[PDB]
DNA sequence: TTTCGGGGGGGCCGGGGGG
DNA sequence: CCCCCCGGCCCCCCCGGC
DNA sequence: TTAGGGGGGGGGA
DNA sequence: CCCCCCCCCCTTT
């Protein structure tokens, strides 16, 4: 712990300020309206890995209580003890006494909610309802099927979307000015696609990518670098894979799947889930096809994720597709 | 007193009787044994693979490998219940069983086995080099049935202590062992013996005993009738010299275990009555089996073959068979109750045989 | 009695070839540059990232983290700035919020004069879970804000063969590092390397066989290798390693047999195959092996048409499935070529 | 119960039943004429069903529905019995023969008791509940048999649905501890096959014989493992190996004999046990593992008394080898 | 800021027994116990958010009066409700002497009392009886099997049922008059659609509606209220074209990043439960979607499964 | 039956304090 | 110097879905 | 619609 | 009085 630039991209650059959490404007102005006019409700924060829920908590704590948040809050995670023994004692404690330091109302931070076992959920209950009047409670969760309904019927609920395009965008033009690194258009907008609306991934690839250049004060960041360093498939490999498959016969099918996959040893679940992506948008005459093509090719992921032999599963892939297609025509 | 299988078994490599080129193969391991790796040898069960490793052994450490104790060790599992282990051991190597606590054979793996490896050897075992042995060897019986956690634990215990202990697995087939597990190993294949080595090995046996026989044609029935597994080709040889008053005659018939016999009733009821009350006296049957120590994998292998077999049947029962068997086979895999397994492929043959 | 210590280099010297010729630091990892590369740079940015390598067996992940952890810290270092978690250890929930917790916010080890010389010695230690796939989840869940929370002192390093295991917020969390499959093409230069080192002669082609029959896993090609090599110093000609010597020890069926297998096939009668079967399956040949040799033969062979072919693909990868379960060989053996007889 | 087992012979067990509504139906009209309210004799036999007997609840009842309702007739009762009806969970015995009825698999029966009641009726004893229907799904005459369809092919979709559950029961109870799969193992072990053979019981309904198999089989495992640690030393094999292959031919070695030359093969049969450091337990155990048309019961109970006396006496009095030193 | 609003679920939580809405015969029953007092030992079972609390503690307000302080004993889930504390603390409060009106008794409050261990409630029992001339037990609780039968044997049952919309609108609108909230009749319609009959969750969206937003119609309530995933995941089963399925899969649960095991579970919860659908059918969907469930918790949680799922299901509707 | 993990309840053990 | 109170491990039994 | 069989107890030719 | 009606309760780790 020498420096903040010790650190990894995906903590160095975690929002410090409600202002700097992106593509969430929805729950933060909502939040932010709340605070400002002390209307403040026990709070759900519901959404997919990578969100900025945390990181959208935080900040709201700094903001009510300043720099000093860190000793005007009770802030709980799945590392921690949080059995029923610990509600009935430290929570309840917290929840029914005065601020050290100031005069104002208490916050307890159940990050990761969802790991909590029944008992304590439970238990949970009557400490919300009984101190509202001085504390407020917020849940973090990625699974909503883990919470109770008592806990879901006394929290107000906030969804997280998947990050849009703009706020990965914006956010990595910030990065670019801060690190003073230089990024093709082509290769922006394959980290967008390969990121899934999560900006763990992005921070992390982009991190990679600067790792991989020459001189990246320089060189600048082509799609190549991306498809480099995360070691996946090109656009251009999975349309001449699919359109062998579709066109070519069974010898030329698997000479160019092997092929394309040993000049950069490409995985094959990479190329079965561009190839997925790719065919969905096709427009099927029969709805057979697409049962097929759906059913056989999550099968083979499912083998794959239990290992295998990996050139019987390429040709399980070719051949399952060939008669999927093959519904097509009558 | 001690049966013959046991009486006459090669105790070196010199001795071994059959499969020439594994013998030379395994002398060439034995030649330099400093830099041996970690071994597993699979193939059909009763051909000689335990033999063979004993005599590897023999030829790396001497004759004191065949110098037997057995030990119990004592474990605790996290809900404080004691379970103990049987363990072979020589002054060179040990032998464990792991399977034998089932779930808990991952224990084994993490404390004990793991313990040994930790250990480095400071008796003097001068070796044929001069120099005195570094490691010792542990041996795995019935490597593939344990569990995936316990084969997990072993994989990096194989690689950190390679300097203080080398393991040689046994199993009868490799498909219950984890990737990673083979790729630590040197896999080894044991054929099975052909039928006129059990022949010649039945004769050595016949001559050393004092035994008649109207002819050899007699111990190539028996060869053929054993399937390759030389242990009950020998135990059938006995059992039969025993029958006859220590002379075998051409008309001599051959011997078949209890399970068998009730397999082979089980399979003429179902090929002749279809019907539910049939399956509730099948399930009866296969109640029985399990009750006595009958493998639920051996019933439905032996159930299969011998439902194979029958003449009635045309094609297309006997396919259907074989696609249930290889279903439920996966499911027996995959399964905790293997009674459920095989009353459902039971039934399966049952609908399609009628 | 009592046996004098042995030295490093002569231990070392007398271990089996895997151990042997392990990679000793990063420039030793084969073919594995678009991550050792990003890794390296590592030694000068000191802002190493929360890592997760993922990869077949046999391809260098944790050579390479062993080798990271060598030229990040120095011999004398290392220890103090490592915590090592295997399968072999007990990592259950309460393991992950007491053991780990514990290590992960300690203060670093303090750095001697000579460490600080002579390696770059970053401010922070390093816990690495090996085989983390094997780990619970609520286990898993127990790490998320460890990780975080103590990033300015400990980094954390998870590898793996099978990355579905790992649950999706350890998988945002940590940089993916896949590493590729070791074939001929990107691993003929370590394997010649080796060969060459033990000075073990081979005709023309042998080590491209070893590494094409090894699919991928270099473990196993240097183990095959060695017991090659053994066979030869044994037999004491001086003749050169075929490569049908490799093919018989690495287990693979003559083209002979699968030629009969593969009439018996053409022929469609059932109890000729059974028979043929239960004769074959004395031999001991494992059925993996079979069925990939048979996959080879019918996929790249020009006398069968497209649906056939569709038709034997499918039944090949049902059959591979049903085998990863552990299933009796004999059984699923017959009833893959009963099916292709029907086809 | 099962705690109740150090109870079983030692007092003398007084059974009280549930009292039916002529033993107490003067006991409510007193209290009704007591207590001023009018209550219709008509409906006190309903009552009690809503109280499954409880006399304690049924007085309860009075006094709570008393308090607004001060007469109680049949234009009222259905309520009153559907708002205080005692939901007590099933016993085994009664979840199978609820189960395996198929009334409530019809049109109207699956109407009026739903998936989500079936699911909770497998809920009232989820470890039983699946070994109940698997003991019990093969003695119905079903009614729900589709078109075209033999009693023997719905049996066996039923089975392979058991055993998908059995898998999916499995699962559950490994490290992962998934007991979110709780549900789904209720459709596949229970409701699913329940479904396929329900009908009318053709016998009566048999508790689980699993257990008390699964008991028997680690006893006779446990005791060849045994056999198995005794004879190492001397033998190359397994334990399944060694009952597979070796017991066959250490019966003939050591029970033949006494069925052929009588006491004169003692001697013989203990040699035999010291070559393989067999005990007089092991012998016994040995003989009980036979199975089909070796079974030994019948030919040891055959034997002379004296000639297993001699055994015994012979045995007793010689020293023995010792395979596993504690 | 560092002050709060009190919410207005506490702020109009109902003091008196006529102030409760739904489940009108208990609230009428409950204040004739009330007035005429002989309060027996009772348990309120039923769904989140009904007024079972409310409904007992008014009750034991209204009976005691200046003497609640001293006449009351309430213990929930939040508090220690061990064997030793029923053998110690709850004995010791019943066998406590206490000069009360000739027509009551002391009350003891287990609220959720369906965590209580089975130890506990049978140390409960002779407890109950002994002292029941002084001291009567009201039990609140979800589920009234958790409960065991000798402690339902001696108390009466009163089980509530869920809110209709019209108590619901009710109640809503006296709080709007009370609190001056301007409103549209779609947005209460929508609030109410989205409570469900949970009285705390209508009251809880509303407040933060006009705290969010300040006028209560549709396009607000639904911007503070989501619309419950498991209609949309009925809407995706009950789709006739694998398409348009999976375009729902896609744009309303996947885009809008629920999870691959929400989704799954609440598929399977209402194949479950629609009764739509002929039950054989619902058992192989449930077949079906059990398979997917366990791929998902074996880590292969994707789209892919997901849309094979649907796949198959359609085919089974086929 | 039973492969983790949580919760509860009861039994000893031992530190500290008091006499 | 010896006895008693009362905090803390330690062991053992029981759910685990809605 | 009542799974088979045993126990308890009110009614009665 | 034995027989019958009628119901309940046990089979069960
Ligand atoms: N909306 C966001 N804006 C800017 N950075 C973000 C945002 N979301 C995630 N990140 C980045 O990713 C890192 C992690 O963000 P988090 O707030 O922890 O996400 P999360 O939703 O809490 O993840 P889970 O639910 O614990 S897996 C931050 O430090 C940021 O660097
Ligand atoms: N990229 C590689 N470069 C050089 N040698 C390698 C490489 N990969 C594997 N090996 C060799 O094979 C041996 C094992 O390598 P490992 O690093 O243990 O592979 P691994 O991926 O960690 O195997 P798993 O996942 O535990 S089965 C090394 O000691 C090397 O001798
Ligand atoms: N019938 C009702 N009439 C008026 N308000 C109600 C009613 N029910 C619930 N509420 C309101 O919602 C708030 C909570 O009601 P509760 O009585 O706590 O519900 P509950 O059934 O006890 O919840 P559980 O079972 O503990 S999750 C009350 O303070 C009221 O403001
Ligand atoms: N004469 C002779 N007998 C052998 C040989 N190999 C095996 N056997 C006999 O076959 C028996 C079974 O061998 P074993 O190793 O236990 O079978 P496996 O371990 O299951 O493969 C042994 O008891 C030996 O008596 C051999 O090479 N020569
Ligand atoms: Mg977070
Ligand atoms: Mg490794
Ligand atoms: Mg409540």
């Amino acid at each position: 712990k020498r420096s903040k630039e010790n650190l990894p991209w995906v903590e160095k650059y975690r929002p410090e300020t409600l202002d700097e959490v992106y593509g969430q404007n929805e729950v933060i102005t909502t939040v932010r309206k709340f605070v400002d006019e002390g209307k403040l409700p026990h709070l759900l924060f519901y959404g997919p890995p990578g969100t900025g829920k945390t990181s959208t908590i935080v900040a709201l704590a700094r903001e009510i209580y300043g720099k000093n948040y860190s000793n005007m809050v009770l802030e709980l995670n799945a590392s921690d003890d949080r059995g029923i023994d610990v509600v009935r004692n430290q929570i309840k404690d917290f929840a029914s006494t005065r601020q050290i330091f100031s005069k104002g109302f208490k916050l307890i931070i159940l990050d990761e909610a969802d790991a909590m076992t029944n008992a304590a959920q439970n238990a949970l209950r009557r400490v919300i309802e009984r101190y509202t009047k001085n504390t407020r409670f917020c849940v973090l969760a990625n699974y909503a099927h883990k919470l109770t309904p008592a806990l879901l019927s006394r929290c107000t609920r906030f969804r997280f979307q998947p990050l849009p395009q703009e706020a990965i965008e914006r956010r990595i033009a910030n990065v670019l000015v801060h690190e003073k690194l230089k990024l093709s258009p082509n290769a922006e907008k394959a980290l967008i696609e390969l990121s899934n609306g999560d900006m763990r991934r992005v921070l992390n690839v982009l991190q990679s990518c600067k790792a991989t250049l020459d001189n990246p004060d320089e060189d600048e960041i082509s799609d190549d670098v991306i498809y480099e360093c995360c070691g996946a498939p090109r656009p251009s490999d999975l349309k001449a894979v699919l359109k062998s498959i579709l066109e070519d016969d069974w010898g030329t099918a698997h000479y160019t799947l092997n092929k394309v996959r040993s000049a950069k040893g490409l995985a094959l679940i990479d190329l079965i889930e561009g190839i997925v992506k790719i065919l969905e948008d096709y427009e099927l005459q029969n709805e057979e096809t697409r049962v097929h093509l759906l059913t056989k090719l999550a099968d083979i992921e499912y083998s794959i994720s239990k290992g295998g032999n990996d050139q019987i599963q390429g040709s399980a892939v070719i051949g399952a597709i060939k008669a999927s297609f093959e519904n097509e025509t009558v | 007193m001690s049966l013959w299988v046991d009486k006459y078994r090669p105790k070196s490599l010199n001795a071994l009787s059959h499969n020439e080129e594994l013998t030379n193969f395994l002398k060439s391991l034995s030649d330099q044994p400093r830099d041996l790796p970690h071994l597993l040898l699979y193939g059909p069960n009763g051909t000689g693979k335990k033999t063979r490793c004993m005599a590897l052994l023999e030829s790396i450490f001497g004759p004191g490998v065949y110098r037997l104790k057995i030990d119990v060790r004592q474990f605790v599992t996290a809900s404080n219940r004691k379970l103990e282990l049987n363990v072979v051991s020589s002054p060179y190597h040990l032998e464990i069983t792991p399977s034998d606590m089932g779930n808990n054979d991952r224990i084994v793996i993490q404390e004990l086995l793991k313990e040994v490896a930790q250990m480095e050897q400071v008796d003097f075992q001068d070796s044929k080099d001069g120099l005195a042995h570094r490691y010792k060897c542990v041996i795995i019986n019935e490597a593939n049935s344990l569990t995936k956690d316990a084969q997990a634990a072993l994989r990096r215990t194989m690689e950190k202590y390679s300097k203080n202990i080398r393991l040689i697995m046994v199993c009868d087939s490799m498909s219950p062992i984890i990737a990673p597990i083979k790729s630590r190993c040197l896999l080894i294949r044991c054929p099975a013996p052909s039928d006129s080595e059990i022949s010649t090995i039945l004769s050595d046996v016949v001559t050393n005993e004092r035994i008649q026989l109207e002819t050899k044609d007699i111990l190539k029935r028996i060869a053929q009738a054993s399937n390759g597994n030389l242990r009950v080709s020998l135990l059938m040889l006995e059992s039969m010299a025993l029958n006859n008053e220590l002379a075998l005659k051409s008309s001599s018939p051959i011997i078949k275990p209890d399970w068998i016999i009730v397999i082979h009733k089980l399979t003429r009821k179902i090929v002749k009555e279809r019907s539910v009350n049939s399956l509730i006296e099948c399930r009866a049957v296969l109640y029985d089996l399990l009750a006595h120590c009958i493998p639920a994998n051996i019933i439905l292998k032996e159930l299969t073959f011998s439902l194979l077999d029958v003449e009635t049947l045309n094609t297309t029962n006997k396919s259907s068979i074989i696609e249930y068997s290889s279903v439920f086979d996966e499911r027996l895999s995959l399964g905790n109750k293997a009674i459920f397994h095989l009353e459902g492929f039971i039934a399966k043959v049952m609908c399609c045989l009628d | 009695r009592k046996i004098s210590k042995l030295a490093a280099e002569q231990s070392l010297a007398q271990q089996p070839w895997v151990e042997k010729y392990r990679p000793k630091n990063l420039d030793e990892v084969t073919a594995q540059d678009h991550a050792v590369t990003v890794l390296k740079k590592t030694l000068k940015s000191a802002n190493l990232p929360h890592m997760l390598f993922y990869g077949p067996p046999g391809t260098g992940k944790t050579s390479t983290i062993l080798a990271l952890t060598k030229e990040l810290y120095g011999p004398d270092l290392m220890k103090s700035r490592i915590l090592e978690l295997n399968a072999s250890d007990e990592r259950g929930i309460s393991i992950v919020r007491e053991k780990v917790k514990n290590f992960a916010r300690l203060t670093v080890s303090k750095p001697s004069k000579h460490d600080l010389e002579n390696y770059p010695c970053p401010p922070y230690k390093i816990i690495i879970l090996d085989e983390a796939d094997s780990m619970t989840a609520d286990a898993q869940s127990a790490l998320r804000r460890t990780m975080e929370t103590y990033s300015g002192v400990t980094r954390f390093c998870l590898i793996c063969n099978y990355v579905t295991r790992i649950i999706d917020p350890l998988a945002s969390r940590c940089s993916k590092f896949r590493f590729k499959a070791l074939d001929a093409s990107n691993a003929i230069d370590r394997l010649r390397f080796i060969s060459e080192q033990e000075n073990v002669k081979c005709d023309d082609g042998v080590l491209e066989r070893i590494l094409d029959i090894s699919a991928g896993d270099l473990r196993r090609g240097i183990t095959l290798l060695q017991s090659a090599s053994k066979g030869a110093q044994y037999l004491g000609d001086g003749k050169n390693i075929t490569s049908t010597q490799v093919e018989e020890l690495a287990g693979v069926v003559p083209h002979d047999i699968l030629i009969e297998i593969v009439e018996k096939v053409k022929s469609g009668d059932f109890d000729e195959i059974k028979k043929y079967v239960n004769t074959f399956m004395k031999s001991g040949w494992s059925a993996a092996s079979v069925v990939n040799q048979l996959h080879e033969y019918y996929i790249t062979n020009d006398n069968f048409d497209t649906n056939f072919k569709n038709q034997i693909s499918w039944l090949l990868f049902t059959t591979d499935s049903r085998l990863n379960n552990g299933t009796n060989e004999h059984i699923q053996l017959l009833n893959l070529l009963v099916k292709i007889s029907q086809l | 119960l099962p705690k109740m087992r150090p109870f079983d012979r030692v007092c003398l067990d007084i059974q009280f039943r549930r009292p039916d509504a002529n033993s107490i139906k003067s006991r409510l009209m007193t209290i009704a004429i007591r207590e001023k309210f009018k209550l219709d004799p008509n409906v006190i036999d309903r009552l009690i069903q809503t109280t499954r007997g409880d006399i304690r609840q049924v007085i309860n009842l009075l006094s709570t529905i008393s308090t607004t309702t001060k007469t109680i007739n049949h234009e009222n009762i259905n309520e009153i019995s559907k708002a205080w009806e005692k939901n007590i969970a099933l016993k085994p015995f009664d979840i199978a023969h609820k189960m395996l009825d198929g009334q409530i698999y019809s049109d109207i029966g699956s109407r009026n008791f739903t998936l989500n009641d079936k699911i909770a009726l497998y809920f009232d004893d989820f470890d039983f509940t699946p070994l109940m229907i698997q003991e019990n799904y093969l003695s119905t005459r079903p009614s729900v048999l589709k078109p075209g369809q033999s009693h023997l092919e719905a049996v066996a979709e039923a089975a392979n649905c058991i055993s998908l559950g059995d898998i999916v029961e499995k699962k559950i109870r490994s490290s992962e501890q998934l007991w979110s799969l709780l549900p789904l193992h209720a459709v596949l072990s229970s409701v699913y096959p329940a479904s396929k053979v329900a009908g009318h019981m053709a016998g009566r309904i048999n508790f689980t014989a699993w257990l008390g198999q699964n008991s028997k089989s680690a006893k006779y495992y446990r005791l060849l493992q045994e056999i198995h640690y005794h004879t190492r030393l001397g033998t190359s094999t397994d334990k399944i190996g060694l009952r597979l292959d070796y017991l066959p031919t250490f019966r003939k070695r050591l029970l033949d004999p006494f069925l052929k030359q009588g006491a004169d093969a003692i001697s013989s049969v203990i040699e035999v046990m010291d070559d393989y450091y067999l005990t007089k337990e092991d012998w016994d155990s040995i003989m009980e593992f036979f199975v089909g048309p070796d079974v030994t019961t019948a030919i040891i109970k055959k034997i002379p008394a004296t000639v297993k006396s001699g055994f015994t006496r012979k045995y007793n009095s010689m020293t023995h080898p010792v395979a596993i030193y504690r | 800021t560092l002050s709060l609003q009190l919410p207005w679920v506490e702020k109009y939580r109902p003091q008196v027994l006529s102030d409760i809405v739904g489940n009108k015969e208990t609230i009428d029953r409950l204040q004739q116990i009330a007035k005429d007092g002989n309060m027996p030992h009772m348990i309120i079972s039923g769904m989140p958010g009904i007024g079972k609390t409310t409904s007992v503690h008014c009750l034991a307000h209204e009976l005691l009066g200046r003497s609640y302080a001293d006449g009351v004993l309430e213990l929930n889930a939040s508090d220690d409700r061990g064997i030793d504390v029923v053998r110690n603390q709850i004995k010791h409060f019943a066998q406590k002497k206490l000069h009360l009106p000739p027509g009551k008794h002391k009350i003891v409050i287990l609220d959720e009392a369906d965590s209580m261990t089975a130890g506990a409630q049978q140390a409960l029992r002779r407890t109950m009886e002994l002292y029941s001339n002084s001291t009567r037990f009201a039990f609140a609780c979800n589920q009234s099997n958790k409960i065991i039968e000798p402690l339902q044997s001696r108390c009466a049952i009163l089980r509530y049922s869920k809110l209709s919309d019209e108590d619901v609108l009710k109640r809503l609108l006296q709080i709007i008059k009370l609190e001056d909230v301007k409103y549209t009749n779609d947005g209460l319609e929508a609030i109410i659609f989205t409570a469900e009959g949970d009285m705390r969750q209508a009251i809880n969206n509303l407040q933060s509606t006009v705290a969010g937003h300040g006028l209560v119609n549709a396009d607000n309530v639904f911007k503070i209220v989501d619309s419950p995933h498991p209609l949309i995941v009925k809407k995706m089963l009950l789709a006739s074209n694998l398409e348009d399925s999976i375009q729902i899969l896609r744009t309303d649960l996947w885009k809008k990043g629920y999870s691959s095991i929400d989704i799954v579970t609440t598929s399977f919860r209402v194949t479950k439960n629609l009764a739509q659908v002929k039950e054989s059918v619902r058992l192989e969907m449930i077949k079906e979607i059990g398979l997917t469930h366990m791929r998902i918790l074996e880590g292969v949680g994707t789209y892919l499964q997901l849309a094979s799922m649907l796949a198959k299901i359609h085919k089974l509707n086929n």
